[PDB]
């Protein structure tokens, strides 16, 4: 089999700059048969370029594949706003294909301090048995952003699951949520609930916090 | 042009078989190989395999060279993917994608990359049952910028349709990627922020629309 590594993992680029996606192979594509895909969120992968150098037809001409053998290069000389998606290396030059894990391109803006809310569960949800804390981060840059939850000070672990919305179309700060789930029994058992946001933007961590029930 | 519909989306069951079609229209079908790649959430494309309609040469991807099996109907010109032995780590997009060409028929020499995609196929395995949302209000904190919203908790399969005020709301509106908990159901939160002035006049409704489970609901969110 082989086995395609792409890089970089993610891109911080601005609108405008060049951008240069590498894909390292395990072993010497045959025939130099190497494709480039883009993926936008929601959609089917598109594809750039094929024969490794190779331009379909439709395609800007912005895009332009290079390199042979063991090391392939996809170049966009100019990024612009709508090129900012998920970008896929595949080689078929033999029976067995094999995909990358794709390069996420996105658009790099002056970090944004996050907005930290938290909601405490509600009062039907608490009434129907089972409990859950919702703290948000609200429309931050970069997206490395940590949350810890503390429940009358304890760092509470093993609950909690968190999403990140994917970047905005229009000021590209990312969105996170992260929701805190306990039973009722559980719930009642405490009285400081509190989340805790790290992040670059905020010199010191901002702890966001209620006390059950006031 | 060319182009690839396939079946709908569908649930079903651990250890059961699933078969997902894919029909081309326009253009040839016979002399352009045709493969299956899917999409686990959040991660990366995967190739499943594929076959050449006209010499019937199945090539499958070893981790699938037990439980695959990819077919290619010529007098419908649709090809089928059938997938055996479910597990809850299969559930994935599953896209039907063919090679382009240089000039239509079956001369057009084939570029081997996959130009032509399928609307993708969601195929959810799960040992859950289909399940309408529960609506709860994340009401605005009593103590401009103030964040409200919707919490869609408990229920299955994906997708849920977020709007506000029934569409007459977009602005600093995010509706988060629902994540799957331990019970083997999705949840997710849909916030918005709007002037802290604005909490005791303007009315603030989420509706809430699960296709799978034919349930809607319009929430009121207001202060406590
Ligand atoms: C059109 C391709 O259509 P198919 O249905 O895929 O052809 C298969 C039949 O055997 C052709 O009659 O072929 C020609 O124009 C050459």
């Amino acid at each position: 089999e082989i086995v395609l590594t792409q890089s970089p993992g993610t891109q911080s680029l601005s609108p405008g700059e060049r951008a240069t996606l590498s894909c390292r192979a395990s072993q010497s594509v045959g025939n130099n048969k190497l494709a480039w895909y883009q993926q936008r969120p929601g959609q089917a992968p598109r594809l750039l370029i094929y024969g490794a150098s190779s331009r379909p037809s439709g395609v800007a001409d912005r895009f332009s594949g290079s390199g042979s053998g063991t090391d392939f290069t996809l170049t966009i000389s100019r990024l612009e706003p709508e090129d900012f998606a998920v970008y896929y290396c595949q080689q078929y030059g033999q029976s067995l294909s094999t995909f990358g894990q794709g390069t996420k391109v996105e658009v790099k803006r002056t970090v944004a301090a996050p907005s930290v809310f938290i909601f405490p569960p509600s009062d039907e949800q608490l009434k129907s048995g089972t409990a859950s804390v919702v703290c948000l981060l609200n429309n931050f840059y970069p997206r490395e952003a940590k949350v810890q939850w503390k429940v009358d000070n304890a760092l509470q672990s093993g609950n909690s699951q968190e999403s990140v919305t994917e970047q905005d179309s229009k000021d590209s700060t990312y969105s996170l949520s992260s929701t805190l789930t306990l039973s009722k029994a559980d719930y009642e058992k405490h009285k400081v609930y509190a989340c805790e946001v790290t992040h670059q933007g905020l010199s010191s961590p901002v702890t966001k916090s209620f006390n059950r029930g006031e | 042009q060319v182009q690839l519909v396939q079946s709908g989306a569908e649930v079903k069951r651990p250890g059961s078989s699933v078969t997902v079609s894919c029909k081309a229209s326009g253009g040839s079908f016979s002399t352009y190989a045709l493969s299956w790649v899917r999409q686990a959430p959040g991660r990366g494309l995967e190739w499943m395999g594929g076959v050449i309609p006209l010499l019937t040469i199945t090539n499958y991807a070893p981790r699938f060279q037990g439980r695959i099996t990819i077919t290619a109907d010529r007098s419908t010109s649709t090809a089928y993917l059938e997938l055996n032995s479910l597990r809850p780590e299969d559930t994935a997009v599953y896209y039907c994608a063919r090679e382009g060409t240089t000039g239509w028929g079956w001369l057009g020499k084939p570029i081997g990359a996959f130009a032509h995609w399928g609307q993708g196929t969601l195929v959810t395995v799960s040992s859950a049952s289909t399940k309408g949302p529960s609506v709860f209000p994340l009401a605005p904190s009593s103590k401009g910028t103030a964040a409200l919203g919707c919490l869609v908790k408990d229920y299955f399969p994906e997708p849920v349709t977020v709007s506000w005020n029934s569409g007459a709301l977009t602005s600093g509106v995010h509706t988060f990627p629902a994540v799957l908990q331990s019970s083997g159901l999705y949840s997710l939160s849909s916030v918005v922020t709007v002037p802290s002035s604005s909490l005791g006049t303007q009315t603030y409704i989420c509706n809430v629309n699960h296709k799978p489970s034919n349930t809607k609901v319009d929430k009121k969110v207001e202060p406590k």
